[PDB]
């Protein structure tokens, strides 16, 4: 009756401020403004903690909310991000990326690869070397690892060398420019979804 | 649902 | 500048969450689905903490959800909604009810009034007959002296009465089926908002 | 702001 009209009415409303609020957040991390980040990380999280089923579509859209809610910490590494208490922040944002039903194209490649030699890295550049060891063992010992780098990285956790140059080439900043172009890419897709576009029609006339 | 977007404290 | 349009337009459609959310907030709290009232206030409490800038009608409906929200919680004592401790929650939601902008008609002035003796009621029915004492002095004690039962809660307190039959007659549910009449009135009051509007119109034709 | 109200109240008031 009423009240099932009611449930469905306030389903449809709850996948417009998902849409939304993913690109909202995407837009607040590609500018780089971390406190809209932060509260539109708390708006998404309770719209999609509102939602009883979801779709294929609505499905990819919180994965996308996942990833860069953990980029924007990677370097943060006692922020745990599963339940699972030995994910850390980047290897969290590892399994997102490869969860996204998404192309597996040439970007999508050096994003993946650049995340698990980060997800080192940010290790080591505090004086973690045993959570490095246990991060690279997570990641690459068996056999879904064909990265040419993974000698040089085992190499590199017993050189306690932090400021190690393969670090300065495979950077934090390139993995947040691949990022962020994956962003913009998502960011032009969902544009003209129907909260957004309603918005927008109201303020371009105003 | 069962997804978390934000963090906590302690790893 | 398209950075400046943008702002705006999400200004907008954080306007248009709020009074949705506020509407599902008020649904479930008529409804009695107290799940589904603790998301939906989640989700009204992290789009509030999201908006820069409030004006007075969404100032009304943000009141609006913090009444619901205490009285809700009306007879959970250990419940702290404001920063002075010794606020109960019947006092917070009564303060919240001289606040919001709208008609102090008969049905305002009988909300009231309920508030006042159940805030007196539910520290009864909990031994606390000293908080009783002290809720009875803030809201009543000799400002000037404008309610007939004054005299006759003072008495009742020093009874020690825990269930007392003065308090069945103006009774918690008497408060909630009054406030939920408001709620009705809230709820027909912005039932054409543009969200939940477009969302009705999506599931009318399916 | 938005940020100065809550709706959710704290443990052992």
């Amino acid at each position: 009756e009423d009240a099932g009209l009611v449930a469905e009415a306030e389903a449809v409303a709850a996948g417009w401020m998902l849409d939304f609020l993913c690109l909202s957040l995407c837009r607040a991390f590609r500018d780089g403004r971390s406190e809209d980040f932060r509260r539109t990380r708390n708006s998404a999280e309770a719209i999609i903690h509102g939602l009883s089923s979801l779709t294929a579509c609505q499905l990819r859209t919180i994965y996308i909310c996942q990833f860069l809610t953990r980029i924007a910490a990677g370097k943060t590494l006692d922020a745990q991000f599963e339940n699972d208490e030995r994910i850390t922040p980047l290897e969290s944002a590892l399994m997102i990326w490869g969860s996204i039903e998404k192309e597996h194209d040439k970007l999508h490649e050096e994003i993946q690869n650049l995340i698990k030699i980060q997800a080192i890295a940010v290790c080591m550049e505090n004086g973690n070397f045993k959570e490095a060891e246990e991060v690279f063992e997570r990641i690459f010992g068996d056999p879904n690892s064909h990265m040419p780098f993974k000698s040089k990285l085992l190499m590199i956790i017993s050189q306690k060398d932090t400021f190690h140059s393969f670090f300065q080439h495979f950077s934090y900043n390139h993995m947040m420019e691949k990022i962020k172009s994956y962003v913009n890419y998502v960011l032009s897709e969902k544009s003209s979804t129907f909260l957004m576009k309603a918005a927008a029609k109201v303020v371009e006339s105003k | 649902r069962d997804f978390t977007l934000k963090p906590k404290k302690r790893r």
